[PDB]
Formats: structure tokens, sequence, C-alpha cells
RNA sequence: CGCAACCA
RNA sequence: GCGGG
RNA sequence: GCUGGCGACCAUAGCAAGAGUGAACCACCUGAUCCCUUCCCGAACUCAGAAGUGAAACCUCUUAGCGCUGAUGGUAGUGUGGGAUUACCCAUGUGAGAGUAAGUCAUCGCCAGCU
RNA sequence: AGUAACGGAGGAGUACGAAGGUGCGCUCAGCGUGGUCGGAAAUCACGCGUAGAGUAUAAAGGCAAAAGCGCGCUUAACUGCGAGACCCACAAGUCGAGCAGGUACGAAAGUAGGUCUUAGUGAUCCGGUGGUUCUGUAUGGAAGGGCCAUCGCUCAACGGAU
């Protein structure tokens, strides 16, 4: 709650921005076990491409730690290139950017997304 | 004799382009002193919160949001 | 170092039998202690001015904060943003460690000392203590100690009641 | 004679006073009232001799509830000054009286002697009055 | 915690006046003599 | 009040910005980094005294 | 503190 | 701008 | 049928009061060696995890008590023409605020996972 | 929109190299309950918390992506400009996307041409200082002038008569 209230008042910001830039976000989600991301269009209904740690081929490892969020990375980078969105605005959601965001975001900018 | 003899130039602010009507590029919309009126988009806000239009189109009013915000904004 | 393990391992269940606590989670535990010691004489001198913040460092392992004034009281002769008072939070593994080193090496050690004062819980299961010198300290000594000045201590517990509260201070030996 | 103890502003503008009294209309703290069925104002010095004249006379028997105070600082030039030199000082307050307001209620006294009482109060005010009584709707 | 900061703060074995030899990591830097304990006291 | 200096720049050419600066609470010099546009390039302007 | 110089 | 404090 | 994320919409959606959820998910959680943190503190942030618990929290249900919405009618005001001058009246057009009856314990979309 | 009076109320003739930029973080004021002096009102802890705090400064209009409060690094308080507007007797004033160069911060999308905004000001003439392949009274120079930058007015009766 307090967690979760404190973070949303910090994605605020850059979500707004994103939104006032007119830009394909990636935004991501970082749970204590899991990591997701989601490629979302501009107007920030309809989702693009996504990528989780529940895929039938990260599941069955281990999640929740910087290699699994490589492999989401690559994932989301594929799946994103796949539907012809290449230039994305990175929305942390409130989380640092260093660890294991920073993981997912190096992995989706070597599969080829532009940010 | 009192104390009481000034005041200051008028300033002439207020709603300078209304709803419906064709704006250009760089066209001012609102002159305001504080933001009673909130930018939409292809519209942007001056340092002194002047609402004016950054792309063609027609100009339309709003209230948007969960704090009930006025939005100009510009319809191409 | 040893309340932690012996909480961890007798004080839990016999906590949850004398209070009748179901789920093994919502069991009174203790979340943090607080040490904070007011010095309004701070634009005076240095002695009571440093002198509280190196005291704290001796008693307490870990070093001190200075909180400052938050409005302009005056009466009270303070203004916004300026030292007036120290503070250090305790929550693990030096939490216990203090809650020993004063429970069972400094508790009984102040003058003409009767039980405790057992009616400050604040609605909820959240302590606080009162001290007047820091000569009960095992830690600042007589010889070095000046300008003698008090501490406040509060003991912030995970507990809902009063009861709770009294409960997990008493497993833990207090005062009463 | 009645005053605020303190206002945000020494002096006011002479305003319009028009309409009709649809607020302080009814009767509300007591069982029979005196209502301005005419317009004008009400200086503090009418409201005191009002209320003198009214609580000798029903003879401190019930209670008395004044419904008007005088809220408005009304100004005047000294004698033999001409027309500049900013406005006049304030010299009484007066409250203004639209058509239907109540200006005096009487609790705890019976018909009669709460309408000798308010004959003898009317005589003292600049517009004419009207004796009510409470009503249920 | 931040190193370079606090104190130093290493083992210390307490000698009580009444057979009640404790254990206890503090910032004495040397080893405590206690007279007056939770159990030698009027409590 | 606030006194009226030059920022010279130290590149030789003649180019200067002006400003005040307040002489109690700032004795030093200043020394800034500013863009001088005769070289068209960024370099440090020192603090001269107004001519 | 005084004497003397004053033509945006 | 020249001396004094 | 359930969670998660991102939106539309900004109280007919809220407060207050009850009640339920652990396959999964989410939360609390264990520890901090390492990356990162603390004007002190692994509280927060961060990392490595999976022994527990749905206690708290979230979420989902139920309830008009309060909020919120809200007619109809009447009233106030008012444009034009006319009549009076203490601010009204008449003809015609317009028409609140307040209050009343009543309604509300949301509706919708994209994606993923679990049954 | 504008709108007068010797109508009713108040402010200004500044401040700031950070109180500017940027990235990151934070959220008050008031209540209750406890706690060493300490007390209605200092600092600590816990619960609420209706915007009632704050904003360099008067008031108004704003302020959660806070425009309020901190920390790191910094100089965009840049140069050349500028579509298009607002306001305007003129002279002035105001806002400005975008473009080029050189930057700062940021992983990055980006954000920065001073400050939440609206007061903090003074034309022209005469002259001073820096720069300048503009000019240079036969010619070459120079003096002097021009151009760009900037300095000197309670010219406050503030469009300033000497
Ligand atoms: C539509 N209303 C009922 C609403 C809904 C939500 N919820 C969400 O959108 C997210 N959670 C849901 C969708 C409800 C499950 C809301 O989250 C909110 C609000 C209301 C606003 C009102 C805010 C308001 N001001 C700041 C514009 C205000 O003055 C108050 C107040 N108590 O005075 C507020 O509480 C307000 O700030 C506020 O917190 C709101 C919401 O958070
Ligand atoms: C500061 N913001 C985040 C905020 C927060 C809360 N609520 C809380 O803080 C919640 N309280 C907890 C800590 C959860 C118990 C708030 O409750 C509010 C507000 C904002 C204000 C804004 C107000 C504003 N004006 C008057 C300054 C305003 O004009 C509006 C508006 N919609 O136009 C408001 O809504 C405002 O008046 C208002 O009500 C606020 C809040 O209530
Ligand atoms: C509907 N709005 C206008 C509203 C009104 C009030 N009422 C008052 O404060 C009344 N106070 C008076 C007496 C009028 C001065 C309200 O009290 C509230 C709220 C908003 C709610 C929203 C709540 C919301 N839900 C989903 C839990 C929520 O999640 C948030 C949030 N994410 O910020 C809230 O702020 C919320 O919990 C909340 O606090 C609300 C109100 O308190
Ligand atoms: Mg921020
Ligand atoms: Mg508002
Ligand atoms: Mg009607
Ligand atoms: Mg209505
Ligand atoms: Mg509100
Ligand atoms: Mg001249
Ligand atoms: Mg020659
Ligand atoms: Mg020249
Ligand atoms: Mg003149
Ligand atoms: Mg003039």
């Amino acid at each position: 709650n307090e967690k979760k209230q404190s973070r949303l008042r910090r994605a605020k910001s850059t979500r707004l921005h994103i939104r006032a830039l007119g830009a394909t976000r990636l935004c991501v989600n970082r749970t204590p076990r899991h990591i997701y991301a989601q490629v979302i269009s501009a107007d920030g209904g309809k989702v693009l491409a996504q990528a989780s740690t529940l895929d039938a081929s990260l599941r069955s490892g281990t999640t929740g730690n910087i290699e699994a969020a490589t492999k989401v990375g690559a994932l989301i980078a594929e799946r994103a290139k796949a539907a012809g969105v290449t230039k994305v605005a990175f929305d942390r959601s409130g989380f640092k950017y260093h660890g294991r965001i920073k993981a997912l975001a190096d992995a989706a900018r070597e599969g080829g997304l532009e940010f | 004799s009192t104390k009481n003899g000034r005041d200051s130039n008028p300033k002439m602010l207020g709603v300078k382009v209304y709803g419906g009507q064709t704006v250009t590029a760089g066209n001012i919309i609102v002159r305001q002193r504080g933001t009673e009126f909130h930018a939409g988009a292809n519209v942007g806000m001056g340092r002194d919160h002047t609402l004016f239009a950054t792309a063609d189109g027609v100009v339309k009013f709003e209230v948007k949001g969960q704090f009930g915000r006025r939005y100009v904004k510009v319809e191409t | 170092a040893r309340l932690k393990a012996r909480y961890n391992d007798e004080l839990k269940a016999k906590l949850q039998e004398e209070l009748s606590i179901k789920n093994v989670m919502e069991i009174p535990r203790i979340t943090k202690i607080t040490l904070n010691m007011g010095v309004g004489a701070a634009a005076t001198d240095k002695k009571l001015l440093d002198g509280a913040v190196a005291d704290m460092q001796l008693i307490a392992g870990q070093k001190p904060v200075v909180t400052l004034a938050r409005k302009s009281i005056a009466g009270f002769k303070i203004r916004d943003g300026w030292p007036i008072g120290c503070k250090v939070t305790l929550r693990g593994d030096q939490m216990y460690e203090f809650l020993d080193r004063l429970i069972s090496i400094a508790i009984p050690r102040i003058r003409d000392f009767r039980g405790f004062s057992a009616k400050s819980f604040d609605g909820r299961g959240n302590y606080s203590m009162g001290l007047k010198e820091q000569i009960v300290f095992p830690e600042i000594d007589f010889d070095k100690i000046d300008r003698i000045r008090g501490m406040d201590i509060t003991i912030t517990t995970t507990a809902r009641t009063d009861d709770e509260g009294r409960a997990l201070m008493r497993a833990f030996g207090f005062p009463f | 004679m009645l005053q605020p103890k303190r206002t945000k502003f020494r002096k006011v503008h002479k305003g319009r006073n028009t309409g009709l009294a649809h607020r302080g209309s009814t009767v509300s703290f007591g069982s029979i009232a005196i209502k301005a069925t005419e317009r004008g104002r009400m200086t503090a010095r009418q409201i005191e001799a009002a209320r003198r004249t009214i609580s000798r006379r029903i003879k401190r028997g019930g209670k008395i509830f004044i419904r008007v105070f005088p809220d408005k600082p009304i100004t005047e030039k000294p004698l033999e000054v001409r027309m500049g030199n900013g406005k006049g000082n304030v010299e009484y307050w007066v409250c203004e009286i639209k058509p239907g307001k109540i200006l005096y209620e009487i609790e705890g006294v019976n018909e009669d002697l709460a309408r000798e009482a308010f004959a003898l109060a009317a005589a003292k005010l600049p517009f004419k009055t009207t004796i009510v009584t409470r009503t249920v709707m | 915690m931040r190193a370079d900061i606090h104190p130093k703060y290493e083992k210390l074995v307490a000698t009580c006046s009444c057979g009640n030899v404790i254990e206890t990591r503090s910032a004495l830097g040397k080893e405590t003599i206690y007279l007056d304990v939770c159990s030698a006291c009027h409590p | 009040m606030r006194d009226k200096i030059r920022l010279v720049s130290s590149a030789g050419t003649g180019y200067f910005y002006t400003t005040t600066k307040n002489k109690r609470t700032m004795p030093e010099k200043m020394e800034i980094k500013k863009f001088d546009p005769k070289i068209r390039q960024h370099v440090i302007f020192k603090e001269a005294k107004i001519k």
C-alpha cells in the first residue's frame, strides 16, 4: 500500500512526460518473484507487445534475478521488433533504473530496441 | 488627504481564442496569471503561463483528469 | 545478540500462548528503538551541542543525526532549520543489542530506582521510557562525562493493543 | 448599541437595498415575532430602543431574540466640508431590512402581553411592521 | 551500514558482582565489571 | 547593493558578459564557463571591473 | 571634517 | 582630487 | 471464476461498517556475502532467495448511515416593449441557487497468467 | 477586453552563482496519544489528516509531473535567430514552437535562451571603456568618426523644456 502508493507517485512524472511526447512506451514492472515488460501504444490503451518470466521458457527455471531479467529483455526486444516497434521510451515505473531493471533495459537495447 | 489613489495599468488577460476556432502554430490562446487552464495536446505553456498553439487545428476546451482540470487542446 | 535468538527460540511460543494469537505472523515483535535527546541550548555553546552526539555515538553503536527545528517558536528562541535535537534509530542486530546492554547491564544502575512507569503505551504497543543522566550507561564514563544531559528512548513494536505491548516488554524482562 | 467586534474593512459601498427577505422570514426561536413588511435601514440605536421598550414591558418574563444585527458602517462628511477629499468618517452602523424580515422574537409569553410589547416597539422603528405567529409549514 | 562513519563495537564479557557473567557486543573496548544486574537487584 | 562587473573571456578575444554581484557575500573574483562566439567555443570568463 | 574642481 | 580624524 | 499490468472515466465510482480470498499471482516474508542504499538506521531503495503467513495490506463481496447525484413544480434574477419611481408591475422570451421526491455501494477497454 | 473620481485597500525603485539548470528523492499545517528537563506551543514515536503549510518579497491568480522541500553534478543567467501571435496612437512591452552552433544534466526518451507569474524602472543628446581589414579631406598613416558590446541620470514633476 504505502510502498505501492509512493512508487506510483514516483512513476507519474515520467508517465505524464511520455504521454506528452506521444511516444511508444516500454513499461516495466518488478515483483520480488517475477519481472514484466509491456510495449504499450502512445494512447496508453493498447498493448503492442509483452514479455514476462511467465512464458514456459523462463518459468520452469528461476525468476526474479538479473539473469531472468536479461532473458525477458531479449524476449521483449524480439517480440517488439516483430510488431514493428523500434523507437520507445523506457518507463521504469518508479523503480530505480539500476539492477534488474537495468538488465532488462540493456538486453532490450542489444535486442534492437532503440532508446 | 487620504492615502488611496493608486492602481496599475491593465494587463488585458483572458481567453483570446474560443472553442471551435481555427488556429495556426504559435497563436496565443489564453493569457492567464496562474494555470486556470492547462495545456493539452498541441498546446504549449510559456514562462508566464501563456497557452499557445503548437500546431494548426481547432481549439477545444475540456475538463479532464481526477483533479477536474480545465484543458485547452488543439485538434489537428 | 542474545535477545534476538532468545525471542526467536523461546519468547515466541510463550507470547503466542500467553496472549492467544492464532496466526504466527500476528505475534508481537519489536520493530525499532529510537533514542532522541532534545537539546534546546544549542545556539549558546558547543560542549552541550556536540556532546549529545558524542555521548550517543558512545552509547549507541551507530552515529547520531542532528534533528533540526520545523518552525520558529518565539518563546523558545528557535528559528526554522536550526539544530535543536539529536536521534538514532536502532533497527536490527543492534536494537536487540541495545535492549540487552540497557536492560541487563545498565537497567538497574540509576539512583533510587523504583520499578518503572508501566502506563505509557500511546494507545498501541509502542512504549516510551525516560532517563535523567547518561551515568547509568556502562560506556560513557563519569570521568569523561561533562554537561550532564538526559536521553529519551522509545521502543516501537508491531503490536496492536497496550496489552500485547505489555506482554512483549515483559517477555524481554522489563523493569515493570 | 450593537456593533461588530472587528471588520475586514472600515468603509463600505452604499449599495442598493432590493428584493424580498426569503431567509430570515420564519419564526424559529420563539412563539411570536415582529416582522418588517417594508424596506429600509435599522440603526443600532433603533435596535437598542426597541429592545428596551419590549423588555421593560414584558417585565423579564420570557426571552427576547434579536434577529437583526447592525453590520454595515455608514459614513458622513463633517459639517461644512466640500465634496472631494476622500470618503467621510464612520458614524453609526445599520442593518438592511427587506420586507419579510423578523426583527424580534418573543418566547415564553402569552399572546396579548407580547402584542402590547410589539405595538410599543413598532412606534420606535422607521418602517411598517406586523405581528406574526409560529406555524408548522 | 555506512562504514567509515560509525564507532567501533566489539564483543564484551560482563563480570557481575553476583555470579551472572553475561556476553554482549558493545562499544566499551574492554571487559565490563558489573555490580548490579537483572538478577542482583530489587526488581 | 549589487555592483556591476564584466566577465571577460580568457581566450584573447575582447568578448565579455556583464552581470551584478554582491561584493560582501562574494569577494573573490568570479570564474565561470561561458560561450565565446568569436571562437565559437566554451571558455572561462573571469571577473573584471566595469569600465 | 575642511578647501577646491561640476555642460549626459 | 588634495589634507585631517 | 480468479488474479496482475496499462488505460478510458473522475464520487450514481467516495467514506463508514461488516465479510471472504492463498492452486497460481500479489503482499508480508528470510538474509544481506555481492551490485546498490541511509544528512543514523537493509525502515525505504537494492540484491540473493523461498521456511512460513494471508495476520497486516491489497483485492473482492454486502450494507443508504453519511457523502455524492438529482428531478417536477414554485420562487429569485433577467433581454425586449410598455407603465410606475424606491426598485416594483404588465406583455413576451429566458430561468437559477436552495430545498423536496427519487437514485447511487460504478461502467468500459487492451494484454498476460491461473483455474 | 477596456473603463473615472482629492473613491476603498496595499506594495515597489530589490534579492539570488544559487534562491539558476538538470537527474534523483521527499511531502506539509494542524490535531490526538505517549515520552529527560520540556511547559498550551521545540525535538522523538505512533495514529489520523478535510489543503487549512510553504512560495526571497505585497496581493491576486496558481502550485502533486508539485511551482513547495533536499542531495549529486553543473553554467542554457549561452551565441545567431525565429514561423506565428497577444497588446498597442507612437515609442515601447509580452509570449513563442522550431532551426544552426557550442554545452550541462540524464542509461535514455529528453529538459534547460535564469528564478510560480504579474512590480524592482528612464527615451534621446553628450561622452567613457573593449573589439572591429568600415571610414580616413593630395597620398601612406594617424586623429576623429561609424558599427558591435557595455558604462555614466530620485532626468521621482518618472515621454525626461536648459
Ligand atoms: C473518482 N474518485 C472517487 C476517485 C477515485 C480514485 N480511485 C482510482 O482512480 C484508483 N482506485 C480505484 C479505481 C478507485 C479502485 C481515487 O484514487 C481518488 C478519487 C477522488 C480524488 C479526489 C481528490 C480531490 N482533489 C485533490 C481533486 C480532493 O480534494 C480530495 C479530498 N478528500 O478532499 C481527495 O481525496 C483527492 O485528492 C483524492 O485523493 C482522490 C482520489 O485519490
Ligand atoms: C497535496 N495533494 C497531494 C493532496 C493530498 C490530499 N490527501 C492526502 O494527503 C491524503 N492524506 C493521507 C496522508 C493519505 C491520510 C488531499 O486531500 C488534497 C491534496 C491537494 C489539495 C489541492 C487543493 C487545490 N487548491 C485549493 C490548492 C485545488 O484547487 C483543488 C482543485 N480540485 O481544484 C483541490 O482539490 C484542493 O482544494 C484539495 O482539496 C486538495 C486535497 O484535498
Ligand atoms: C470522493 N472524493 C472527493 C473524496 C472525498 C472525501 N471527503 C472528504 O474529505 C470530506 N471532507 C469535508 C467535510 C467535505 C471537508 C474523502 O475523504 C476522500 C475522497 C477520495 C477517496 C479516494 C480513496 C481511494 N480508494 C480507492 C481507497 C484511494 O485509493 C486513494 C488514493 N490512491 O489516493 C485515496 O486518496 C482514498 O483512500 C481517499 O483517502 C479518499 C478520501 O479520503
Ligand atoms: Mg519528482
Ligand atoms: Mg483549483
Ligand atoms: Mg424550475
Ligand atoms: Mg435546480
Ligand atoms: Mg478537497
Ligand atoms: Mg540635450
Ligand atoms: Mg590622408
Ligand atoms: Mg572607433
Ligand atoms: Mg512632467
Ligand atoms: Mg509625464
